[PDB]
């Protein structure tokens, strides 16, 4: 009986995101002396250089949180995170200039990102 | 990964099946269906998903497919339906209703609805967006009457006046190619849409049509000039010519005819019935079964919106200034009580929710409040829902139908009335981008910003000395959309095929988007979205007592209102 | 505070009301404007309080008498005029010949 | 006949070795020099001197060396110099500083300072002039922003916004063609000088290149957008092909680099870093450590200036508002918690003293006042005073060194940044007539005249009804150069070469006078007036202890200010 | 006096909460906007008596109940925020949550 | 009331002295703007009551004393300044170091 103005009556349930796409799980280090927070849209192989991953399993990929939220590693900080693919046409352009293209192409990502000191590529 | 409801409409707004209370109201809309793709949801902020190569494409000139603003999470009220989506605006106008975004990575972005250098954006996460109201009932009486209908989310003024002149102060009238001149030159800076009514009396046709010419937008039948059967055949002989339309308060006194009279004087011609229960003018007491004939398009004036236990008792002394009568004048006094009748005004609130009458409008200024179109609208729509329940068209206990209904009598309808449609009066692609954000909490009461031609016209916002604009005093202010040349661009100006042929804009110098009106003529009742019906009204002459199939309608007034005093100063 | 125009513009005859009653309280006999902001205020507080319009119509008939104002202010009164939110939305009161 | 000094003060205004309290501080100028010839002192009024062949003169016609405008006996404070002139003004323009008058009858006038029937007077003993603030961080969120700053004495805001959309509440960007020629229009209307910043956000050029086209004056990188190392270098190769400046706020987040890959993707190209200490933004917790770089030019915004008790405090909620943050999501309030520190805040205050940090700036209503950039100026250089002692390069116990070193920091260091020096930023002849007269006892406080182009636009003025302009209220007021047509010749429009080029004012309809932004990407740190220090910061990543020549810059923060409950009623 | 743009607005904060003072002296359930501007001019007059931003954060939760405001108006108001000239400069107050 | 545009400014004159009682009243020594705005509302309700001119120049010396205000502030006022409507219409009251 108490109004609220405004207020939401939510319907049951819960909302997956992401619903439909592969997920990884891989482990992430931040070998520096900062912390490095990471967003959920940005494509994670392009991530700060003094992140330690599996750099390859970055491609294509990105954080399977909610929409507008991160990750955040302090320095030293080594934690598991889950990844989602990306989606629409699956390019990507700019941020660190590591792909510019299609995400298909993982030797060339890999190779920029060790020409610049990407840490992980094997 | 899996977000609860609560902590998902709290993040981006509600989801399809949440519901959401308007202000104080007993009223719940329900979302129907949602445009985005979840985990792709646009937000913007620090480390948001709207940046350079994630949610915003770097790639994009702004000319492909990229917009100049997108509000994100909108909960959208409309005719068309109670909806989330996103919002893409360029050039001005709606271009995409759907998902916006980067293709380069989300799933589901409406393809002309990229997020790219070019492009604004407006957090619309929890708020509830419409559509601009369509005020089609407005004396020009006092400049300041614009920043309160902006207030409460109208964003197009149709009417006529000089300004508190006693012509204006009683009719919708800038009279003459003169006056009408003067006022297209005002309306260089008035931060609104405008059109106006020429005066729709006279017994010869160049008279009337002069001012078509010279720029009106419509004429406007007035007792007070004389609505005669002359005045009223000659009138809507002009504006079917011109493709305008006409508004008509009738002859309260009856003294050239009855109701059926000007009903056989308009011949079955289209005609906008003003103020149709009454108090605010015509044929006394019957005026309102005008509502049920096809080709009437029928709107209330808001002082008698919803009926409460008040209205009555402010009406008498508020028509005779109006209408510039004496108080030491018996027939005076007899003509404005003639007008003042608690059955059809308890019949009006039903008329409405039963989709007989269509349309609402202010009467600003002349029996009639410039900021209280859309506040009374749904005040009535809650004080039916509690008299009547829940419309028998409803579903999973929300108020959608009801909601439609009432949203459409002052957006879609009035616009489809004046012949303005194909530009404002909805959110649809294609048109002008004139919308209001609301908060839920201040619903139908106070606007948080409103939207002209895509830039903020108006908005609620506080301390312009302080670190950010939330600091108090939080206040309604005109925003940079009316500053400068900027009004121009941000706020059109509708007139008649036949002035914008002729060269008017160019020959007065105005500079604001100039508005075509057109296709007034071949619409009827048929055409008004969720207010459709056409039955005979009958009125009782001694009682005054209205029957619809055989029903009497009658309700009973209310001791309070919501979105009342838990929201207003004064 | 979400202020519209009328809010704005009301608080200033709140304000005079108060100049006005303060201005009584010392002994003077009001003036015109000083009598019609006492007048009005009073309406717009009453409607805040709950009372009726009709209430109002009558009660503001009572508020100040001749011997409160100068010479000549009751008849330049005809009447006074405010609206203001009441339980059931903004009315209008109108009280004829508030001074006799 | 000889003038003890006192009286002479008292009547002329200070002269060589006097000195002036700056408002309650404890600050000292002291005049150098003095322009006049004792005895022909320049001063109007009945009786007084400039009268017709006496200081004025009655020969000459306006274009013979006769001014339209002269400030009889300044106290000018500017980086040029603490001194006392005549300040002469044709054609909007200072054209003159020295001595006034009448070369017939008075020894040492200046060539084309002539008063003669042309000339109008304001006098200027017993105040302070100086050039009008350049406030290069201005978010245009709401117009009553513009008094807030005039107020002030600022005259030039640079920055962007469309009004109260979350991307302008964010960050200083008008995107994209459109909406940067929508708010051009709406300048039109701001009685103040402006420059646009257009998205410095891009992996392409063209959709950043653009927006110099149509009309913008710089650009701005903020981390809100994406602060990637593409956007940074596609944003400096657009800014050195168009000769505008690049500002940024980078990335705090680290997210997709540390501070050293952004100077790595700056590649030793000029840029403007905002609010360098980094509450307002940037890598945390390092991004001080820019202002010790050759091509960085540094400013900080206002919140943080000077090191208060209370500024701690109020940063948190300040931060979410302004970046449209979550207090329910932890990485969002970790964000802001990383931003905010008071070991760089108090070596803020330090470096500033030093010449370290070049510039002052508002980040009005996203993270600053858009009324104390002035004000916080000259708190900050009084605690210094207080905690430091006089500079070492002071002398005569005058704090002049330290006042030339600030007055810079709000004037000329920013115009130089900008590219716009040749027009405004200082007290020199053929700059732009835009001067603050202060009294002593307001000074950076409340600012008495404010004069863009020549003529007056702001005052603190009294009752409008009265028999003269003293009596109360006395209230900041917009004078006649604000009105009608006078405000398109009173401001400044600052746009790129490329869009004059191309004809954009006429495009647009642009009537005000259209400033050339110009070398820009030929500068650095060496080319900031008294503010030219480049050295190694060192910032340590645990600790956030501040080095510079292996010292700590550490200071304690203040309970009270000057320049506040003396002045202010709220 | 030399008032500023925002010194001439803050005056009618300061006569919005005389206004609701009296309103809630004489026995009403204060409104929205009442509530604000109460709580808006407490944080100003606090800064103007040398309180810290702290301080008011905290007194800013204890000014006024949900027994002296209509129903749903606590829930309405999520937060205050209110600038003001204390000893040290000008500081924003966040006052959170308000009314419980 | 028919306010004019002086009318309406002035109301801000009265309301600020208010303030700046109410801020006196709880024992603060008042700054600049609160020492004008006290001793102008003084004059013109002085001119109300219908004091003369001659008076008001006068009364103005001892409305504030320095104790009352900040340092410096009885130097930072040369004088007040203020119009307002005496029996025999608008004249102007100049006070001269009214706090020494
Ligand atoms: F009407
Ligand atoms: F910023
Ligand atoms: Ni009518
Ligand atoms: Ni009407
Ligand atoms: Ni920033
Ligand atoms: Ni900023």
């Amino acid at each position: 009986n108490y109004i609220v103005p405004g207020e939401y009556r939510v319907a049951e349930g819960e909302i997956e995101i992401n619903a439909g796409r592969e997920k990884t799980t891989i482990r992430v280090s931040n070998t520096g002396d900062r912390p490095i927070q990471v967003g959920s849209h940005i494509h994670f192989v392009e991530v700060n250089k003094e992140l330690l991953f599996d750099r390859a399993e970055g491609i294509g990929r990105r954080l399977n949180i909610p929409s507008g939220t991160a990750a955040r590693f302090e320095p030293g900080e080594e934690m598991e995170v889950e990844l989602t693919e990306l989606g629409g046409n699956r390019e990507v352009f700019g941020i660190s200039d590591l792909t510019n293209g299609s995400v298909d192409n993982k030797e060339l990502i890999l190779q920029r990102a060790k020409e610049l000191g990407y840490k992980g590529v094997e | 990964m899996k977000i609860n409801r609560q902590q998902y409409a709290e993040s981006y707004g509600p989801t399809v099946g949440d519901q959401v209370r308007l202000a104080d109201t007993d009223l719940w809309i329900e979302v129907e269906k949602d445009y985005t793709t979840y985990g792709d949801e646009a937000n913007f902020g620090g480390g948001k998903v709207l940046r350079e190569g994630m949610g915003e494409n770097g790639t994009y000139t702004r000319t492909e497919n990229v917009l100049d603003l997108l509000l994100t999470n909108a909960l959208i009220l409309d005719y068309t339906g109670i909806y989330k989506a996103d919002i893409g605006v360029k050039d001005g106008y709606i271009v995409g209703i759907g998902k916006g975004g980067n293709p380069d990575i989300m799933d589901g972005v409406t393809p002309n609805m990229i997020v790219g250098t070019a492009t604004e954006v407006i957090a619309a996460e929890g708020k509830i967006v419409t559509a601009g109201g369509i005020d089609t009932h407005v004396h020009f009486i006092n400049p300041d009457q614009v920043d309160v209908a902006l207030a409460n989310g109208i964003t197009t003024l149709f009417g006529g006046g000089t300004g508190p002149a006693e012509g204006s102060k009683a009719t919708t009238v800038t009279p003459g190619p003169w006056n009408i001149e003067k006022m297209l030159k005002s309306t260089e800076g008035l931060p609104i849409n405008v059109g106006i009514l020429g005066k729709g009396h006279g017994s010869s046709i160049a008279p009337i049509m002069e001012q078509i010419d010279a720029g009106a937008a419509g004429l406007k039948i007035h007792e007070d000039w004389g609505a005669t059967p002359a005045s009223i055949d000659r009138s809507l002989t002009v504006a079917d010519e011109a493709d305008v339309q006409v508004a008509i308060h009738s002859d309260t006194l009856n003294e050239a005819g009855f109701l059926e009279d000007t009903l056989r004087a308009i011949n079955g011609r289209v005609i906008h019935s003003f103020h149709v229960e009454g108090a605010g003018g015509g044929h006394a007491p019957d005026i309102m079964a005008m509502a049920g004939h096809p080709n009437v398009l029928p709107s209330s004036t808001n002082p008698t919106r919803p009926f409460t236990v008040n209205t009555i008792d402010e009406h008498l002394d508020m028509l005779m200034v109006c209408h510039h009568l004496k108080q030491n004048i018996p027939e005076d006094v007899a003509f404005a009580d003639s007008r003042i009748r608690p059955e059809t005004i308890a019949a009006e609130d039903i008329l409405h929710d039963l989709g007989i009458i269509s349309m609402m409008s202010t009467d600003a200024l002349a029996m009639g409040r410039a900021g209280e179109m859309v506040l009374r609208t749904w005040q009535t729509a809650d004080k039916m829902k509690k008299q009547r329940g829940p419309l028998a068209e409803e579903k999973n206990g929300s108020d959608n139908f009801r909601a439609k209904r009432y949203v459409s009598k002052y957006t879609i309808n009035p616009a489809i009335a004046q012949g303005i449609a194909h530009e404002v009066g909805s959110i649809e692609e294609g048109k002008f981008a004139d919308l209001v954000l609301w908060e839920p909490k201040f619903f139908g009461v106070k606007a948080d910003r409103v939207i002209k031609g895509g830039i903020i016209a108006y908005a609620q916002i506080g301390d312009p000395s302080a670190s950010i604009p939330t600091p108090q005093p939080v206040m309604g202010r005109r925003m940079y959309g009316t500053v400068g040349d900027l009004i121009h661009d941000t706020n059109i100006t509708f007139m008649s095929k036949s002035s914008i042929q002729q060269g008017v804009p160019a020959k007065l110098g105005l500079k604001r988007r100039i508005g075509t009106v057109k296709n007034c003529r071949n619409i009827g009742k048929k055409d008004m979205k969720w207010n459709d019906v056409t039955t005979d009204i009958d009125i009782n002459p001694e009682t005054y007592e209205v029957k619809v199939d055989g029903e009497v309608l009658t309700c009973e007034p209310v001791k309070e209102l919501p979105m009342a005093q838990r929201y207003f100063l004064f | 505070m979400h202020l519209n125009p009328a809010e704005k513009e009301k608080l200033q005859i709140f304000l005079a009301s108060e100049l006005a009653l303060k201005r009584k309280a010392r002994g003077l006999k009001l003036n015109y404007p000083e009598a019609v902001a006492i007048i009005t205020s009073f309406i717009m507080e009453g409607a805040r309080d709950g009372k009726t319009v009709a209430m109002l119509m009558e009660e503001g008939k009572h508020v100040l008498t001749r011997d409160d104002v100068m010479e000549g202010v009751p008849e330049m009164i005809d009447d006074i005029q405010a609206e203001a939110t009441f339980p059931d939305g903004t009315k209008l009161v109108t009280v004829h010949n508030p001074i006799s």
